[PDB]
DNA sequence: TCTCTCGCTGAGCCTCTCGATG
RNA sequence: AUCGAGAGG
DNA sequence: TCAGCGAGAGA
């Protein structure tokens, strides 16, 4: 409720996010991909 | 499709909730759309638009105002909201959590003759679990010209398609994991060796870290499948890689029960055992004399030692004398790993002491060599525990002859104190006390006797002469050398059961005055119920506030993680022992 | 005591 | 000794010291007397049913001149026995059948005769009834209805202590609990106000409720005051009213309205209708017998009897009986205290639901009879019986307390009966329960047992009955005492219960008495009002009558007892009860006493009704002719027993009974004829004698692991057969309708071999898993039933049913009217004994016998042909059993009788065992480092007088083998027997015939039988006088030699005998594997069970692990190639075909389903692609 | 092929762009046979082919011919996957509330308004939400502010 | 400002079996 | 495919 | 059921 009347925009930074959404965790074997990610904007 | 109907035995269709209330709010909506043409009276008209706002307030969140709708039994239906949260929602059932495909399931016994990263998996289960690569491999030499021809050769088992799975899972890791997993270490990763029978065959060393036993736990086992997964398994999750601990400093692996027992008799010291007073060349001399049958293990003999040390850069250096020492711990120099010092053996061999043996060889030498250590005493200490023929029998368990004075004495006094309540002379609330000390020190007493008949009970002629010596009794090794028993059980075994404790919490005045070797009446068996109930309720009902408290601490802190080498701030916190009331319960040494 | 003490402290409640 | 046929065969040896005064009970009472008390006819209506008729009648129509009358109900004779019921799958009942009477007032005069009356009997439902076991056969399954402890009704006086109000005060409050009714109670609050709440309702000040009753401020004063103090009085009442709101007595009883139903207009009419339909009503409320039993002892009033409504009066002495409590003059009572929890039984949970649709009829007749009717109504066309008989049937059926029969072993099947449950409807609920409600109340002594209760969720909310309780008439538990008078203990029994036991002092049964009866020391051990302690003999009263009085029956089969750790004890008797029977049952070698009494009431055997000779016995069948002395003037004086061969229990096991009686012997009434499933000559028999050794053996023991010779595994020790059941339904569907027929497409030769000319499997047919048992093909597509995977075994029974509007084939001539032909074959083969019998004795008048006998073939075959009415939608069933044999292996779970239990690690060739100095190999091999943590110290002392018993039985097997003379045997059994410190058991041989005493000694070659009842228990010293007695060492311990090497262990081993389980955990039934199979519909996930060839749950946990780690592919392809993801699947499958070794994954469906769900909610959300 | 995930309230046009069929007056699926009746909750008009590359009439059944409606009766031709991604919506005939935005401890349906909790569940409750749709359309935000 | 009613929120993990009702 | 009843770690 | 913490009461 709160998030929907204040327009909230989710960045999926931490661990619990990559995992719902699928993709590499940033840390350990991932965390090197994660730095090449803002390396390309 | 994401609210479908599904067919059942019969003609009908089993259907859903939210079909039901999405029909309820059709037709409760379109009641209103006739009666607007037909113009009836503003009566009417108002009271059916409430009828409206609950049908909505139905398919949204239900239970939020009172009276929730039910359907044909009697149950609350489910609405939207009600597929979003809870234990049941798509949160916690099907995005941080799945089932998964390439796995299984069986009942685990033990191996004694693994090596520390092996594991024993059935052929059957193999032979399932890794059907596509047996697939590919069948096409791959020209076995089968198509997907079909292949599942049916599998299928009605070959010999061709053995040596397939013999050359599938060479150098394959698999993962084996237990249920309840408290910590990373409930998940690991093997090399499968394929066995014959149903179950799963498990390292002796890898039990205390799963907390596992075999009497009735199961195991699940998982496939990797690429290249990367595969070498994180090998590099990261191999049981090799796990030997000190996360949470402190401490090592995991270690050997207990049989294997501690097995090492403790073998380095134990008699007088005038057979064979004593010998020179010896070395430790080969002594295992033939032992093997042989010309000499006890226990014997006290002169044996020539060498031994390596650093000299100052990681260069071994040699040294060679006579030592004074027995034949068992001679012969178990044979394992020891170039590097340490014989003082390491030369002595009665405890729990702490393997423990703080493997600790060094981990520091001094590093990991390669600490490996082959721990199989290599696993294997000595599984060998000489079956050789002793250890043993437990009735008469094993002593009873100091002095325990009938010292009980009936005690009786005496708590007689005399109530003499002094016939004429007023003491408190009525004083006497619990001075009676409860009694017995407190009557049980001191009597346990304090059986240790000290226990711990000596052997005598032994040297030459002509009479001597004490450290027993031999079952019971008092297998408590002394750290196996298995505390001090309270032996206690409860063979002295005094002691003072119980009412449910409410007060202490029952009358302790029970026999032990477990001569048996209890029925008073006394009754009034030990209560500490047994009471202790298995509180297991029963308090793994879920323990559960709730990891999920909220997992939670809080699931985010943070090492960015950076320095930040360059300089304050910080002044760290200083830790001493109350006059004892220092820290010191400042391990805190910094 | 015990599980509620750690349970009372980490969640910051008020004596 | 022993004196009957059975147990004289193999009289067991007894330790006992004590003599037994009373016998044990029998087990079964509490299921046979609820049962009755419920159907039967009674006299008066005091009880069930005529109770239940003589609450909703007389009904007469309001003013209407007309009323409808019960007289007396029968209840008919079953269609059908237990067995037909079983085999069809229908319920055993019998029709209740009233008679009633119709009376029509004259018009203008109601004290005016009727004019006309009409009698006529009506049909109202049909009664499921109870078997001679005590169970129930509902669609032929046999269920349990558990017995509930719940609160009685009454008043009672709880408070509070530092729960609120942290003040530091207590609230006293009480509460007053009807049977059928709504609820009342009175509290207080830190400003020391009265306040009252009505149904668990908001806190309404206390005396508007007696501003409801027509009193006065005044007058209320008068009642609660004579002035106020400090202790003696207080001014409560006072300060309450003056704080009340409202007056007079209307105001009081709107406000009351108000405060009930919210909203609605408060009117006159209908303003003082919902007070009289509260606590002061008849039909709508009801403190009953007992709750006002209660409620008058309570109060301190004399009188027992009274009104099941309340009063002002009651009200008053409650709130007064508060106030004096609160002044410091009462006293609060013990919630948990057995004289406050009572038993309700089957019977009395039937009479509340023949209640509850009975009011619903009464109703609909009401209606009816206001409409009038010139004399054209009748009584049949004014009742229904579709709701009564729909609450019966729902209630055995439905409800949380009939349960799935357990049906393991004999002894699980008796625990089941004997349960007590604080759950269910006006029950506790797991959640709410707390602390202080599962724990041992002093009170449980000798009622329910302290050791036998469950360890997950439901500790200490189920209980067992001990051996000798009982329910009194109001029902609470009671439990027996001797009576003492002057000194010398008598043999008067008297039953107490938990209120009145208090009051006396009572010996412990473990007591010293003389010849006449007087205590032999002058101080004795005693319980008095929860305490123990020391008093002298003239001041006891009373003493136990059994050692055994504590335990349940699970528990008293456990020898050593008393040596060993409650929470050991309590595994142990959880574990007796999951034992699987094997193929041959064996006794005991050490036992309690307790087997025999178990066997008998569990209803297993087959016990003679009436003595006798054997006259025909065979595999299937016994024939007894009667003494003369038990016969009747006009019978045969035949008995016929039929057993049961090979029939599937409901846990899927063996049930079995084979004869223990030989041609020509003769028996008594009581006498153990044949032997059911685990039962060896009369007595339990749940495992087998293993002969074991306590050392470690090269780790292959070494945390609870086992190691067993190959010998166990060839001579069969533990091998057990389990039957399972298939089916296949023929339904109509559209689009064209399922093939019975042999035809298979795409099916070779070979698939129809097996099968008949009709497709059914042959009898006997040896078949494996994935093999057809029933052709079916779908229109064609192959439907085929088939066994599904693993299962491979023999069919042993097909059974055909069919709807009278089909034909039949083949196999339906041969297997389904084939089965009836049988059944015709079975039953004139049962009469023509008895038809042949009477006339040999009519032949040294005919007519009649043969019209009578023609008539019984008659009904015979018209009962087996009449048909059964199918399920809608189908017109044929077609059932098949398969059996098939397990033998032990590497990962199955066995079990001792003191919570001893592990895996079986190995199977070790012979020449491998330790053996002795003889070369005798040891069976089994356990930890010793397992026994002393836990303090099961018993299973030592088992272990020692096993062998002990062993010894025994060599020395008489030698003298059977060298063949001796019978002095010398007799000598050397009476030398046996009459070994002892001071038995209470006397055995004489001279009493004995030459072939009795052989016959004796033939059954004790294998060695000798053993009795040592719980804390009366052997003693150390006479285990070792029969070690002495058989040349054995009195120490336990001998001599090993490793069977590798030849070589000597260098310390004595300990060798001995123990009874061990195979439990019902079998390592084929657990293990399971897949690579790919079918997905869940929405979330496309794959299932999750074996029965569906589903996944493993890779949870949260494990995810938290992985992370930790830091595997990001390894956890990358758990939540996508291995789950949801389904292009990447295909693609990863096709790669790994190929050899090649990546992946791309996509999104997870999840995730698109939450997305979609919260656009449904009426939210936007969105993937910011940019 | 995206970064962020954003959330906000949706509207009536919104709504309707994600629809593809429109007011759903019937009831039921269709319990008779297998083929669900049109304008309802189950239809095959608005949410695609219930089989993959056949029309409901069966008049085309096969690929070449895909991405063309028949003209009979007026059936795309895709694939059935399409019905587990489509929406459609219902047009009503009276406004009605968000249980949402007004059950809550901070109800904030009425938080911009000053009404009390009480008060306007007794207007929303008649004891057809006009008077709180026109107060919210009618207050002026930046000069509360 | 300082007590007192009034309420939705949350409550460990993974397997197996049966019946009744969809 | 939920609802009740039990069982194992 | 049982704590826990707002939210809305008032003298
Ligand atoms: C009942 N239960 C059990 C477990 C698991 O079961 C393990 C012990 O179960 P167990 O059979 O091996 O017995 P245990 O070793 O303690 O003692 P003995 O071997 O008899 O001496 C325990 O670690 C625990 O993780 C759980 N997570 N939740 C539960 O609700
Ligand atoms: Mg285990
Ligand atoms: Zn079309």
């Amino acid at each position: 409720t709160e998030a929907a009347v204040a327009g909230k925009r989710d960045e999926l930074r931490g661990l619990k996010e990559n995992v719902i959404v699928g993709r590499l965790i940033p840390a350990g074997t991932g965390y090197a991909y994660h730095q090449d990610r803002m390396r390309r904007r | 499709d994401l609210r479908p109907l599904v067919p059942l035995d019969g003609g009908r269709f089993a259907t859903s909730d939210l079909n039901d209330l999405y029909r309820r709010v059709i037709n409760r909506n379109n009641r209103l759309k006739r009666l607007l043409d037909l113009a009836a009276p503003d009566i009417i008209v108002r009271n059916e638009k409430r009828m409206l706002q609950e049908a909505v307030d139905a398919l949204l969140d239900n239970g939020r105002r009172g009276r929730a709708i039910t359907g044909s039994n009697k149950r609350p239906l489910k609405s939207l909201a009600d597929m979003i949260k809870g234990k049941q929602g798509r949160f916690r059932q099907n995005l941080l959590g799945k089932r998964v495909d390439y796995s299984g399931r069986s009942v685990i016994t033990v191996g004694p003759y693994l090596r520390l990263h092996q594991c024993g998996l059935p052929k059957k289960m193999a032979l399932e679990l890794f059907k596509p690569f047996i697939y590919g491999k069948l096409e791959l030499r020209g076995l089968a010209t198509t997907i079909k021809a292949a599942k049916k050769m599998v299928e009605r088992e070959e010999a061709v398609v053995w040596d397939i799975l013999d050359e599938v899972i060479r150098e394959h890791p698999v993962l084996l994991n237990r249920a309840p997993t408290l910590h990373r270490l409930g998940i690991q990763a093997f090399e499968p060796v394929l066995i014959e029978g149903k179950a799963i065959q498990l390292h002796p060393l890898v039990c205390a870290a799963y907390n596992a036993d075999f009497d009735g736990d199961q195991m699940a086992v998982h496939v990797p499948l690429t290249l990367e997964a595969q070498l994180e398994a090998r590099a990261l999750m191999m049981s090799t890689n796990n030997i000190l601990s996360p949470a402190n400093g401490e090592p995991i692996i270690v050997p207990s029960q049989d294997v501690v027992l097995g090492l403790y008799y073998m380095t134990r010291d008699c007088v005038n055992a057979k064979g004593e007073g010998m020179v010896l060349t070395g430790p080969k001399e002594a295992e033939r004399l032992y093997r042989s049958g010309l000499a006890s293990l226990h014997a006290r003999v002169k044996v020539r030692i060498t031994e390596y040390e650093k000299d100052a850069n990681g260069e071994l250096v040699a040294k060679t004398s006579l030592k004074d020492t027995t034949v068992g711990r001679a012969i178990l120099w044979m394992i020891v790993p170039k590097g340490l010092p014989y003082s390491i053996v030369n002595q009665a061999l405890g729990k702490k002491a393997i423990s703080k043996m493997l600790n060094t060889c981990y520091r001094i030498l590093g990991l390669k060599p600490t490996v082959i250590f721990a199989d290599q005493i696993m294997y000595t200490g599984f060998a000489y525990a079956a050789r002793s023929g250890a043993s437990v029998g009735i008469d094993d368990m002593v009873i100091p002859e002095k325990k009938h004075e010292i009980i009936s004495e005690a009786e005496a006094e708590v007689a005399e104190i109530q003499e002094q309540f016939q004429s007023g002379l003491v408190t009525a609330g004083e006497r619990y006390n001075k009676v409860i000390d009694i017995w407190a020190a009557a049980n001191d007493r009597v346990s304090k006797a059986m240790m000290d008949n226990l711990q000596t009970e052997t005598v032994i002629n040297r030459d002509g002469q009479e001597e004490k010596q450290v027993s031999f009794n079952s019971i008092y090794m297998m408590a002394d050398s750290g196996a298995r028993g505390s001090a309270a059980q032996i206690r409860q075994l063979a002295g005094m059961r002691g003072l119980m404790a009412k449910p409410d919490g007060s202490i029952i005045e009358t302790p029970i005055t026999a032990n477990f070797r001569e048996g209890l009446n029925v008073l006394q068996y009754f009034i030990s119920t209560h500490g047994a109930r009471k202790g298995l309720a509180d297991t029963a009902l308090k793994t879920a506030n323990s559960g709730y408290l990891t999920r909220r601490l997992v939670d809080v802190a699931q985010d943070l993680v090492v960015t950076e080498d320095d930040c360059g701030t300089h304050e910080g916190i002044m760290m200083t022992p830790v001493i109350e009331g006059g004892d220092v319960k820290e010191p400042l040494r391990d805190r910094v | 005591g015990g599980l509620p003490r750690v349970a009372d402290l980490f969640e910051a409640r008020r004596p | 000794m022993v004196y009957s046929y059975t147990e004289k065969k193999r009289i067991r040896k007894d330790f006992g010291k004590r003599p037994q005064v009373l016998d044990v009970p029998y087990l079964l009472s509490i299921q046979l007397d609820s049962f009755q008390k419920f159907i039967e006819q009674d006299p008066e209506g005091q009880y069930g049913l005529e109770a239940a008729f003589r609450s909703v009648f007389p009904i007469q129509s309001y003013s209407g001149n007309s009323e409808l009358q019960y007289v007396s109900y029968r209840l008919g004779e079953p269609v059908f026995d237990v067995q037909e019921c079983q085999i069809r799958g229908v319920t055993y009942s019998a029709p209740l059948r009233v008679k009633l009477r119709l009376v029509i007032y004259e018009r203008e005069a109601p004290e005016g005769t009727v004019k006309d009356i009409k009698e006529q009997e009506v049909y109202m439902g049909e009664i499921p009834l109870m078997t001679d076991n005590g169970t129930f056969v509902i669609n032929g399954t046999e269920r349990v209805i558990v017995s509930q402890l719940h609160r009685s009704p009454g008043v009672f006086f709880d408070s509070d202590k530092g729960k609120t109000h942290s003040s530091g005060k207590v609230l006293y409050n009480a509460r007053i609990i009807p049977y059928r009714g709504s609820w009342l109670d009175f509290e207080f609050d830190p400003k020391d106000n009265l306040f009252v709440r009505i149904d668990r309702r908001r806190k309404l000040p206390a005396t508007i409720i007696l501003r409801a009753l027509n009193y006065t401020t005044e007058q209320i004063l008068d009642l609660f005051f004579e002035f106020t103090n400090d202790l003696d009085h207080g001014p409560y009442i006072s300060e309450t009213l003056r704080v009340d709101p409202t007056n007079d007595r209307l105001s009081a009883l709107v406000e009351i309205y108000r405060m009930m139903r919210p909203g609605e207009p408060p009117t006159r009419e209908a303003a003082e209708s919902l007070f009289e339909n509260l606590f002061f009503s008849e039909d709508r409320y009801d403190l009953s017998a007992v709750g006002r039993m209660k409620f008058n002892r309570s109060l301190l009033r004399e009188e027992i009897e009274g009104s099941g409504i309340l009063s002002k009066d009651d009200i008053i002495d409650v709130m007064k009986k508060l106030i004096d409590i609160r002044n410091g003059k009462g006293e609060v009572d013990d919630i948990d205290h057995l004289g406050n929890r009572r038993i309700r039984s089957v019977g009395e949970m039937a009479e509340n639901q023949f209640r509850v649709g009975l009011v619903r009829v009464e109703r609909a007749v009401k209606e009816r009879l206001s409409l009038g009717d010139l004399d054209t109504l009748m009584p049949q066309d004014m009742i229904n019986a579709k709701p009564i008989s729909a609450a019966v049937k729902e209630f055995f059926g439905s409800s949380q307390l009939s349960q799935f029969m357990d049906q393991n072993n004999p002894l699980s099947e008796i625990t089941h009966k004997r349960r007590i449950s604080a759950l269910g409807p006006g029950g506790l609920t797991r959640e709410r329960a707390g602390f202080e409600v599962r724990d041992v109340h002093p009170t449980h002594y000798g009622r329910v047992c302290p050791i036998e209760t469950p360890e997950g969720p439901n500790i200490g909310l189920i209980n067992s009955l001990s051996v000798y309780a009982q329910t009194n008439e109001y029902g609470f538990l009671e439990t027996p005492y001797r009576k003492v008078t002057d000194g010398v203990v008598t043999d008067e029994i008297h039953y107490l219960s938990a209120i009145e036991e208090g009051n006396y002092v009572i010996a412990q049964a473990n007591s010293n008495l003389d010849e006449e009866g007087h205590f032999v020391e002058d101080l004795v051990t005693c319980r008095s009002k929860g305490e123990s302690s020391l008093f002298s003999r003239d001041q006891v009263d009373y003493m136990d009558v059994s050692t055994q009085q504590v335990v349940s029956v699970g528990a008293s089969l456990i020898p050593f007892l008393e040596h060993d750790d409650a929470n050991r004890a309590l595994m142990g008797a959880n574990m007796q009860r999951q034992a699987v029977p094997t193929l041959r049952a064996d006794k005991p070698l050490v036992g309690t006493g307790m087997e025999r009494a178990v066997a008998v009431d569990s209803g297993v055997t087959a016990v003679a009704k009436r003595g006798g000779v054997v006259q025909y016995v065979d595999a299937s069948r016994i024939v007894i002719k009667v003494n003369e002395d038990e016969m009747y003037p006009g019978e045969a004086g035949i008995d016929i027993y039929n057993l049961t061969k090979y029939t599937r229990s409901n846990q899927n096991t063996c049930i079995n009974q084979m004869p223990c009686v030989s041609l020509g012997e003769p028996v008594e009434r009581g006498d153990v004829l044949a032997d059911g499933p685990s039962t060896d000559l009369g007595e339990l028999a749940l495992g087998q004698n293993m002969r074991v050794a306590f050392m470690p053996w090269n780790g292959y023991n070494f945390e609870d692991s086992i190691l067993v010779s190959e010998r166990v595994v060839q001579e069969d020790r533990f091998t057990t057969i389990h039957i399972q059941e298939l089916a296949c339904v023929s339904r109509d569907t559209k689009l064209g309708p399922e093939e019975i027929t042999a035809d298979i497409p795409n099916v070779g030769e070979a698939a129809l071999s097996k099968l008949d000319e009709s497709g059914i499997v042959y009898i006997g047919a040896e078949v494996t898993g994935g093999d057809i048992l029933v052709g079916k093909v779908t229109p064609v597509k192959d439907s085929s039933l088939r066994v599904p995977n693993g299962v491979s075994g023999t069919v042993i029974d097909v059974q055909v049913f069919t709807r009278d509007g089909v034909e039949k084939d083949k196999r339906a001539l041969e297997i389904e009217e084939m089965q009836l032909k049988q059944a015709k074959k079975d039953l004139s083969e049962e009469l023509q004994i008895l038809e042949a019998g009477l006339f040999s004795r009519i032949r040294a008048q005919y007519d009649e016998l043969k019209h009578e006998f023609e008539k019984k073939l008659e009904a015979k075959r018209r009962k087996i042909t009449q048909g059964d009415d199918l399920a809608p939608g189908v017109l044929k069933i077609v059932k098949v059993y398969l059996a098939v044999k397990r033998r032990i292996q590497p990962g199955d779970k066995m079990a001792g009788r003191h919570g001893n239990k592990g895996v079986i690690s190995k199977i070790n060739p012979i020449e491998d065992m330790p053996y002795d100095e003889n070369g005798t190999p040891v069976d089994i091999v356990l930890n010793p480092l397992g026994v002393p943590s836990r303090m099961n110290i018993g299973q030592i002392l088992e272990t020692h007088l096993g062998m002990a018993a062993k010894g025994i039985g060599d020395k008489i097997n030698a003298m059977l083998k060298q063949q001796q003379e019978v002095a010398k045997l007799r000598e050397f059994i009476q030398r046996a027997y009459d070994l002892g410190a001071d038995v209470r058991q006397k055995v004489d041989l001279s009493t004995f015939s030459d072939e009795e005493v052989m016959r004796l000694a033939e059954n004790l070659r294998k060695g000798m039988p053993i009795a040592t009842p719980v804390f009366d228990g052997a003693k150390e010293a006479e285990i070792k006088e029969l070690l002495k007695l058989g040349d054995l060492p009195t120490s336990g311990q001998i001599r090993l030699y490793d069977g590798r090497t030849g070589e000597q262990f260098e310390r004595p081993v300990t060798v001995g005998y123990m009874y061990m389980l195979k439990l019902n955990h079998l390592v084929d039934d657990k293990m399971h594997a897949r690579s790919t199979g079918s997905y869940s519909l929405v979330t496309q996930q794959p299932l999750g069970g074996k029965a569906q060839f589903g996944g493993q749950r890779f949870g949260e946990m494990e995810v938290w692990a992985l992370e930790a780690y830091g595997a990001a592919y390894t956890l990358q392809e758990m939540l996508t190639v291995k789950s949801d993801d389904v292009n990447g699947r295909t693609k990863m499958y096709k790669n790994i075909v190929d050899g090649n070794h990546q992946m791309e994954p996509g999104m997870p469906e999840s995730f698109n389903v939450l997305l979609k769900e919260i656009r449904s909610l009426g939210i936007n959300i969105e993937l910011e692609d940019e | 092929e995206f970064d962020a995930i954003k959330i906000a309230l949706a509207s009536p046009d919104m709504i309707r762009s994600w629809s593809f069929g429109e007011v759903k007056k019937p009831e039921t699926i269709n319990y008779r046979t297998f083929k669900p009746e049109r304008d309802g909750l189950f239809c095959a008009r608005i949410f695609g082919p219930v089989k993959d590359y056949e029309c409901l009439c069966g008049k085309y059944k096969r690929l070449k011919h895909r991405g063309v409606i028949c003209e009979k009766c007026g059936v795309e031709v895709t694939q059935t996957k399409v019905r587990r991604e489509r929406m459609g919506h219902i047009e009503l005939a009276s406004p009605t509330a968000h249980i949402w935005f007004l059950k809550s401890l901070p109800s904030r349906i009425g938080l911009l308004l000053d009404m009390p909790l009480r008060d306007i569940e007794r207007v929303l409750y008649f004891e057809g939400a006009e008077a709180i749709q026109a107060l919210l359309k009618s207050m002026d935000l930046e000069q509360e502010c």
